[PDB]
């Protein structure tokens, strides 16, 4: 109960930052990781003069606000507005004070020595915090699914990430890297729909444009011929009304639009697409081990939740892997999330209570004692 | 002192993007040291931040502001916005009226009240109400006005306050008989700058829909006679019938202190 | 890895075979006559110590994972498989055991029958 009911577990993603305590279903906060900073003077109508607002409130007023990224793709850039979202997320998100709750973290799969260090350096002496932890992104995917072998795909708003694991130990060596994600394909459809005809003036049309493609999009295989069905006049058309009472209609941009993680051509880029980062993410391991990674290959982040993604990834990837070889993509409904949900489950077990590094191991060794 | 509370229809971004349509919005706040815009239709306060651009880019402390969350039980809600110049004057003290909200909410779009410092005229502090009453209780919404009046004696012990904006209150909306029943304008405590004659409508209709009540004795003896009426920018600019309609279908209703 | 858990001191001491069932965040040794017993809606964690020539053990760590059990509990069985893993010093090599499709050596251990039944301790969350 002072450790079982009292731990917190924190994803700390490039578009949101999912938030909760040990032993939840879901997180009980997820808001944009945001940092609005006020470009003129004046308050609000009750309230009084404000230096800064975080999460929604910096997204809900983003027009007056100049908005800050703190995780420049997954890794954390400006440590002084990082500082102000977890201060967000301790006191109004969850109601919670830090010094008498342990605090669990994750980081991107590359994440360096010192930005490890950093954090845990701030955890402690900036918030007080009686113990804590800082666990992998990747890995905690892949103990969500319930095992302690294969590849993830973590792919969230800011960045891709190809985490080959063994053992539960993960393989710094055969980690593939990709600066496309949530954000991109966004601003990609924007682009493409507006080339349509259609046009994304306001911030009504700008904002919207993010929730059309969650909902709508799909990721269709064999996009070669996915035009020709397309290019049939079929119903595979879909309207969406705006918020006022103009509707749209979305044609083959519904589907050119995940294919760019396919086609990394589309915007330009001259990189692999993530069937190819997936067989060379396991050509860069053990021959020995290349098994298990091909039969438990787990998806996880939010761009990976488009439609038709795993019967895309096992047609290429069984293409162009070994014709003898087994193949089996995982994606669980709940992806969204496996980054945060497998860390609710490690904070929450009872031999993890020695695995927190707490304030007399930080007293004596410093910030050097959680590096590993 | 220049003061104006001026109802802008659907002030939203695609308002302000026009380069045209700009140039003579923030000219006509320019004009005046105090600005109370309504209907204000954004959702994410880009042209509300714009319009701070344009105003400041010389002088980032040109203007300051004043603004609420969107109000409305109609489910299609606006905001009040405060232009005020900080060294002509200075805001103290501002709330959100509370009505209620249950059924019992008398207003469709609780009153922004400011408290200011006016240091260069005859009243150093006063409030500023400022409300854009929806036509069908035209009559309900300026008539609990005594109440947010009688509330801010109850709190700031403020007799000097200035009710001014959008009241709709003529015409149909208003008629002969409905001014009976409606406590501000019966009792004395009160002063209605703008007159019934006024026309506040961009079109060609005779409305006094924009009002300026002033309560108090030293705040009504602040205000220049002679002064608190419309801006027929149409007329001013040299504007065509379009051109003036494609701002906004009401005038502004100004009044200069001292 | 300073883990002091009553039932990793007891583990991988000598030849035989042990068992554990995840109850709701932490590892409880079932009843030595219940072996081959599992509920579908729980998840389990074996270690078979087998004996070498050269004096030494060998360990092979197998987690049986329930069909209608929880995320919590298939979690949890991937999670201590990887810290007994580690408290063995990285000496064994373990098995992802599915209901239904066991492997060839985890089938092997039990002499008196794999037998499966209906029910399981509740969820954690
Ligand atoms: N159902 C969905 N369909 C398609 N895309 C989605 C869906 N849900 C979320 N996304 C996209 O995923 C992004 C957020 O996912 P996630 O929280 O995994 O990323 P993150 O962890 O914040 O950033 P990263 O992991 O890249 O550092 C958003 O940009 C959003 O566009
Ligand atoms: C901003 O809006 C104004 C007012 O609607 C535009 O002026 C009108 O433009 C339309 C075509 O878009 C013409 O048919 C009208 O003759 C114009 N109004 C009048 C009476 O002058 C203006 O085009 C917009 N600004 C810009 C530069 O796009
Ligand atoms: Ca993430
Ligand atoms: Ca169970």
């Amino acid at each position: 109960d002072e450790d079982e009911t009292t731990a917190l577990v924190c994803d700390n993603g490039s578009g949101l930052v999912k938030a909760g305590f040990a032993g939840d279903d879901a997180p009980r906060a997820v808001f944009p990781s945001i940092v609005g900073r006020p470009r003129h003077q004046g308050v609000m109508v009750g309230m009084g003069q404000k230096d800064s607002y975080v999460g929604d409130e910096a997204q809900s007023k983003r027009g007056i606000l100049t908005l800050k990224y703190p995780i420049e793709h997954g890794i954390i850039t400006n440590w002084d507005d990082m500082e102000k979202i977890w201060h967000h997320t301790f006191y109004n998100e969850l109601r919670v004070a830090p010094e008498e709750h342990p605090t669990l973290l994750t980081e991107a799969p590359l994440n360096p020595k010192a930005n490890r260090e950093k954090m845990t350096q701030i955890m402690f002496e900036t918030f007080n915090v009686p113990a804590m932890y800082v666990a992998i992104q990747a890995v905690l995917s892949l103990y969500a699914s319930g095992r302690t072998t294969g590849i993830v795909l973590d792919s969230g708003d800011g960045v891709t990430h190809n985490v080959p694991i063994y053992e539960g130990y993960a393989l710094p060596h055969a980690i593939m890297r990709l600066d496309l994600a949530g954000r991109d394909l966004t601003d990609y459809l924007m682009k493409i729909l507006t080339e349509r005809g259609y046009s994304f003036v306001t911030t009504a049309e700008r904002e919207i444009v993010r929730d059309i493609k969650e909902k709508l999009c799909y990721v269709a295989l064999d996009f070669e011929n996915e035009m020709a069905t397309a290019a049939s006049s079929s119903s595979l058309e879909k309207s969406y009304e705006l918020p006022d009472g103009q509707v749209i209609t979305i044609g083959n941009e519904r589907f050119r639009c995940p294919e760019t993680l396919f086609q990394p051509s589309f915007i330009g880029m001259e990189s692999a697409g993530i069937h190819e980062t997936t067989y060379n993410s396991i050509m860069k391991c053990d021959i020995d081990i290349r098994k298990d990674l091909y039969a438990n290959n787990v998806m996880s982040g939010g761009t990976t939740m488009y439609p038709g993604i795993a019967d895309r990834m096992q047609k290429e990837i069984t293409a162009l892997a070994p014709s003898t070889m087994k193949i089996k993509i995982i994606a669980p409904p709940e992806r969204k999330y496996s980054v945060w949900i497998g860390g609710s489950i490690l904070a929450s077990l009872s031999t993890f209570q020695q695995m927190w590094i707490t304030k007399q191991e930080y007293d004596e060794a410093g910030p050097s004692i959680v590096h590993r | 002192l220049k003061i104006a509370a001026f109802n802008i229809r659907t002030f939203g971004e695609t308002k302000m993007s026009n380069a045209t349509l700009a140039s003579y919005i923030v000219r006509i706040v320019r004009r005046y040291d105090i600005v109370l815009i309504q209907e204000v239709r954004d959702s994410h306060l880009v042209a509300v931040g714009k319009l701070l651009d344009y105003l400041n880019q010389d002088d980032p402390n040109t203007y300051h502001y004043v603004v609420s969350e969107p109000l409305g039980r109609n489910s299609y809600k606006e905001r009040y916005l405060f232009l005020f110049r900080p060294n002509k004057v200075s805001v103290l003290d501002t709330y959100q009226y509370d009505d209620g909200c249950c059924g019992n909410d008398s207003f469709s779009r609780e009153p922004a009240v400011v408290k200011f410092s006016s240091h260069s005229t005859k009243v150093k502090e006063f409030a500023i109400v400022a409300l854009h009453s929806a036509p069908s209780d035209a009559v309900a919404e300026i008539n609990s006005l005594y109440d947010v009046y009688l509330d801010v004696q109850q709190k700031w012990h403020l007799n000097d306050v200035m009710l001014m904006g959008d009241f709709n209150a003529d015409c149909s909306y208003v008629t002969s008989s409905q001014w009976s029943s409606i406590r501000l304008r019966t009792s004395s405590t009160f002063q209605w700058l703008i007159p019934d004659s006024a026309d506040t409508t961009a079109t060609s209709t005779n409305c006094a829909y924009d009002r300026i009540v002033v309560a108090g004795s030293l705040l009504q003896s602040s205000v220049v006679p002679g002064s608190a009426a419309p801006f027929d920018f149409q007329a001013a600019y040299g504007l065509s019938n379009e051109m003036a309609l494609a701002i906004s279908d009401h005038y502004p209703v100004e009044v200069t202190l001292t | 890895m300073v883990v002091e858990h009553p039932e990793f001191l007891k583990a991988g001491k000598e030849p035989g075979l042990q068992i554990w069932r995840v109850e709701k965040f932490d590892l409880v040794p079932v009843p030595t006559n219940l072996y081959g017993d599992f509920f579908t809606g729980d998840a389990y964690v074996i270690l078979k110590t087998v004996q070498l020539r050269n004096g030494n053990l060998q360990y092979d760590l197998h987690y049986w994972l329930g069909n209608e059990c929880s995320q919590d509990e298939s979690g949890a069985a991937a999670i201590f498989t990887v810290q007994l893993d580690d408290y063995l010093n990285g000496r064994a090599v373990q098995h992802r055991e599915v209901q239904g499709f066991e492997s060839a050596t985890f089938l092997g251990y039990f002499k008196s029958g794999l037998k499966y039944k209906k029910g399981g301790v509740a969820s954690g969350f």
